[PDB]
RNA sequence: CAGAGGUGAAAUUCUUAGACCGCACCAAGACGAACUACAGCGAAGGCAUUCUUCAAGGAUACCUUCCUCAAUCAAGAACCAAAGUGUGGAGAUCGAAGAUGAUUAGAGACCAUUGUAGUCCACACUGCAAACGAUGACACCCAUGAAUUGGGGAUAUCUUGCACGUUUUCUGUUUUCACGCGAAAGCUUUGAGGUUACAGUCUCAGGGGGGAGUACG
């Protein structure tokens, strides 16, 4: 329940992307403090995400819920397979 | 002549079953593993009518022949097993269940060790007889 | 033993004659209509 | 022989490398009841409720 | 003539008894293809400990051990150990009204490739200066004593052959260990092994079954009259 | 409006073939036709093509089994028992 | 015995033996300690029912075990109950 | 009229819904376990005067070793209970007294 | 190896083609003895082997938060022993219907040997019980001594943190004609008390015995 509590401290004070596309950018741009990762996910592009956080040297986390889930915990109403945050205010 | 090799005064043991229902009693002479019979005689094998079956007086009966027969076979000392109907019927030993023992002991055999051999389950099948018991 | 003095019969057999009663009036009507 | 007691499998050869006939038909399966090291024999239970 | 044909034998105790010959039986004399050994082998012997130990503790008078036989030597049979129970009046003897059950089922495999399964009794007790009608235990204590007693049984009866573990569980040496070590839970009357029973051998090794009764006594039964 | 008093689907047979018939094939008709949820995706998305063959609107999965319905009871206890039992085995 | 009972003015016995909610005023029955540490000695207020984590500052923080009723202090500590 | 407070079993009102039934031990009829006459009986194997022979002839059973017993626990429909003189039927006044 | 079963006594029934009895096993389906009680849990119906696991529920402790958010009910909704119904499984035990022996003037019954539906599981119905404490829910006052289950506060025994001893306390659950009430039987901090000295709040039902819970809708 420990990241459920601390993804809604973000929502609240701090900013996040969501989406593949979107995490990997902020990867290459070196402005990102730690990704999150459904465990429903094909293994390639789990793989792949995983390689940028290792060659940036990004904390990962492992959601272990859906992405429905994920998409539920973060307040939205649609599903999310890779969030990223770029801010932590807490 | 068909007894083991011993001593003229060593001790050669057997085990007796003592069944005694309400109906009938068993004198029921075995080996220790109890694969092997020796002698068993009945109380229906000494009376001539159904009612008389269960009599301590044909419980004695039966034990005085299964003592002879014993000592053709070179028995001398028999350890003793009883039990009652048991199961999800009476656990209480049936009138010959006594008598059959102190037979066997007056007759010259000498007694071991005694123990009760009841089926008791641990849970039951449900017993004959409706919700409402037998009625007379 | 247990009850007082009931009149008329059994009053468990009473309503079952009563139902099988209802079931023939039941049937003589579903004939007719 | 490498499949546990009580395992449930299907398509079935009754003989080595028949490449299968038993247990084909929508639905059906066999269970795996015990085996024999000595003989090299498994037991069967079949969907018709024949044991093999 | 039925004892025409019967033959006498010897069944004979593993060394962890004082009294190696306990019992004598009989069987069919070979005819044919019925060899007597093959039917032989495989029976299961009933007898008191009191009678193979030669002691009278009081103890060991309420013991039964099962032997099951595993080879014929001549006109003597080479046991092994079956299985070990407490007496029907003894165990209903020990059952109280106002107190507390409890029994714990453990399963070990010894060093030997024997499993064993083990069932163990424990009654409480009330206090010296106690004044309460019962003495009932709370379930938090009940389920700790039973799992510290798995622990126990499993740790020592799995370093051991089986001649060893037999050894402990006869002289009641195993007994005294679980009970000085679980009063300190519950203030206990009673603990005992109520049943053990072998459920699973290892494959026939006829050095192993040698080395076990160690000198075998001869028999006379073939002797000349 | 609602159109039907508890005929649904069935409605299509007028007054043929009987109403315990009817009633019996209307529970397995509804499963045939509804859209069965895709634990790949995260979302409703499987449709029934043939006897036996379910594919993912979306992604370009196919899966075996069931014939009137995605999965069968009896293919759930095996799952967790062959879980199970591969957990003894490693 | 001999000596009448006033509801208004109740003994000291009596009133000892009483429900925090019983008594002719409510009130509370906690309080407040000075603690210190362990190889740390440094001063810190404790409750003493309490029931989340009271840690040292700038040390090991382990003191203040959580019951069903009072809290149990750490042997490593000496503690001292607060007036008022 | 009411005849017992307790109403011939040992369930109060706000204690219990049902109490699983047992079959009595002479004619197996069907009653609530509270409500049936319960004893703990310890009967001797044999008479006194069987034992005596019996223990003459055994090595075993002597003087300072005793012979087994039977423990059962039975319990009564109360229309078994009564014919028996398990339990026989008392004045109004002396329905109260309980022994132990 | 010559009978066993069953009864008040017997007979239907099994048995030299080996019954009954004895020992160790294998299969399948139910059930969880003794410990088990005027004990515990649950809204009621109900709930008893061990281990792992999931979501709940009550009481206790608090110098935590909040600030009237509550009590009780037409309409409307959910659950509900057994028997019974539908579709798939299962089928050990017991056993409505039925069969065969006995009792009897008769015996279709009570007794004996059997035996189909059922009894058990999954999903879907049914909504009835002496579904009883024959006692609707919430709140206040009330005599004495016991006992007992769970939590908490204060200060002798035993094992090596647990149990126990004494005294208080909150919640539950019971037993010894309290005042008083009642036609009586009886109830009594737990009311059937605090009512002609008749008013705390809400709600369900009854009005001599049958016809009748029947007829019609
Ligand atoms: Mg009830
Ligand atoms: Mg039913
Ligand atoms: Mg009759
Ligand atoms: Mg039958
Ligand atoms: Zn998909
Ligand atoms: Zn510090
Ligand atoms: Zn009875």
């Amino acid at each position: 329940d420990t990241i459920n509590a601390k993804l809604q401290l973000v929502m609240k004070s701090g900013k996040y992307v969501l989406g593949t596309q979107q995490a990997l950018t902020t990867l290459r741009q070196g402005r990102s403090k730690l990704v999150v990762i459904a465990n429903n996910c094909p293994p390639i592009r789990r793989a792949e995400v995983e390689y940028y956080c290792t060659l940036s040297k990004t904390p990962i986390h492992h959601y272990s819920g859906n992405n429905l889930d994920l998409g539920t915990a973060c307040g939205k109403h649609f599903r999310t397979c890779v969030l990223s945050v770029t801010n932590v205010g807490d | 002549a068909y007894g083991p090799n011993v001593k003229k005064g060593d001790l050669v043991y057997g085990v007796v079953h003592i069944f005694a229902s309400f109906n009938d009693t068993f004198v029921h002479v075995t080996d220790m593993s109890g694969r092997e019979t020796y002698v068993k005689v009945t109380g229906g094998m000494k009376v001539k009518a159904d009612r008389d079956e269960s009599s301590p007086y044909a419980a004695m009966m039966a034990a005085q022949d299964v003592v002879a027969r014993c000592k053709e076979c070179g028995i001398n000392a028999l350890h003793v097993k009883m039990r009652a109907v048991g199961g999800v019927r009476t656990k209480s030993p049936g009138p010959g269940a006594q008598a059959a023992l102190r037979a066997l002991a007056r007759a010259g055999m000498k007694i071991g060790r005694i123990e009760d051999v009841t089926p008791i389950p641990t849970d039951s099948t449900r017993r004959k007889g409706s919700r409402r018991g037998r009625r007379l | 033993g247990t009850v007082s003095r009931p009149r008329g019969m059994r009053p468990k057999w009473h309503k079952k004659r009563i139902k099988r009663l209802k079931l023939r009036r039941r049937r003589m009507r579903q004939r007719s209509k | 022989g490498q499949i546990t007691e009580g395992c449930i499998v299907c398509n079935v050869e009754a003989k080595p490398g028949d490449r299968g006939t038993l247990a084909r038909a929508s639905g059906d399966y066999c269970i795996i009841i015990s085996h024999n090291h000595e003989t090299g024999r498994t037991r069967l239970k079949l969907p018709s409720g024949q044991k093999k | 003539e039925t004892m025409a044909r019967k033959e006498w034998y010897d069944v004979v105790a593993p060394a962890n008894f004082e009294k190696r010959q306990f019992a004598k039986t009989i069987c069919n004399k070979t005819q044919g293809t019925r060899i007597a050994a093959d039917v032989l082998r495989g029976r299961v012997f009933e007898a008191n400990l009191a009678d193979l130990n030669q002691s009278a503790g009081e103890e060991e008078a309420y013991r039964k051990v099962r032997f099951t036989v595993q080879e014929v030597q001549g006109r003597n049979l080479l046991t092994q150990f079956h299985s070990m129970e407490v007496t029907t009046d003894k165990m209903a003897s020990l059952l109280r009204k106002w107190c507390t059950t409890m029994e714990t089922t453990v399963e070990v495999k010894t060093a030997d490739g024997y499993t064993m399964r083990l069932f163990v009794v424990a009654f409480t007790k009330p206090q010296a200066n106690q004044q309460s009608r019962n003495c009932y235990a709370k379930q938090r204590l009940v389920k700790w004593l039973r799992m510290r007693i798995t622990k126990m049984i499993k740790r020592r009866l799995s370093k051991v052959q089986i001649k060893e573990a037999v050894s402990l569980l006869t002289r009641n040496v195993l007994s005294d260990a679980l009970v000085r070590r679980c009063n300190p839970i519950l203030p206990l009357r009673e603990l005992r092994i109520r049943k053990v029973r072998v459920v699973r051998t290892p494959k026939f090794d006829a050095q192993a079954l040698l080395s076990a009764h160690g000198t075998i006594p001869a028999s006379v039964e073939a002797d000349q009259r | 409006a609602k159109r039907t008093v508890k005929m649904g689907v069935m409605g299509r047979y007028g007054t043929r073939y009987g109403a315990n018939p009817r009633k019996r094939a209307k529970k397995l008709e509804v499963s045939q036709h509804a859209k069965h949820f895709c634990s790949f995706c995260g979302k409703f998305a499987f449709r029934r093509k043939a006897v036996g063959i379910w594919r993912c609107d979306g992604c370009s999965k196919t899966v075996a089994g069931g014939a009137y319905t995605l999965s069968t009871p009896n293919n759930s206890t095996v799952r967790s028992t062959v879980r199970r039992l591969r957990e003894l085995a490693k | 015995g001999f000596f009448d009972a006033d509801l208004s003015y109740p003994t000291v016995r009596t009133e000892r033996m009483k429900h925090k909610r019983r008594r002719l005023v409510q009130g509370p029955n906690s309080y407040f300690m000075d603690v210190s540490c362990p190889r740390c000695r440094q001063v810190t207020v404790v409750y003493s029912h309490a029931t989340t984590s009271v840690e040292c500052k700038g040390c090991s923080k382990k003191l203040c075990r959580p019951t069903g009723g009072k809290a149990l202090l750490v042997e490593g500590c000496g503690y001292r109950r607060k007036p008022d | 009229t009411t005849k017992r407070r307790n109403h011939g079993r040992s369930k109060p009102a706000h204690s219990r819904g049902r109490v699983k039934p047992i079959h009595c031990f002479n004619c197996g009829r069907l009653t609530p376990k509270d409500k049936a006459v319960g004893r703990f009986v310890v009967r001797r194997m044999l008479d006194a005067a069987s034992a005596r022979d019996v223990a003459e002839a055994s090595p075993v059973y002597g003087a300072n070793f005793p012979m087994p017993r039977l423990y059962m626990k039975q319990r009564f429909c109360i229309a078994c209970a009564i014919h028996s003189r398990t339990v026989r039927a008392r004045p109004v006044g002396n329905r109260k007294i309980r022994y132990t």
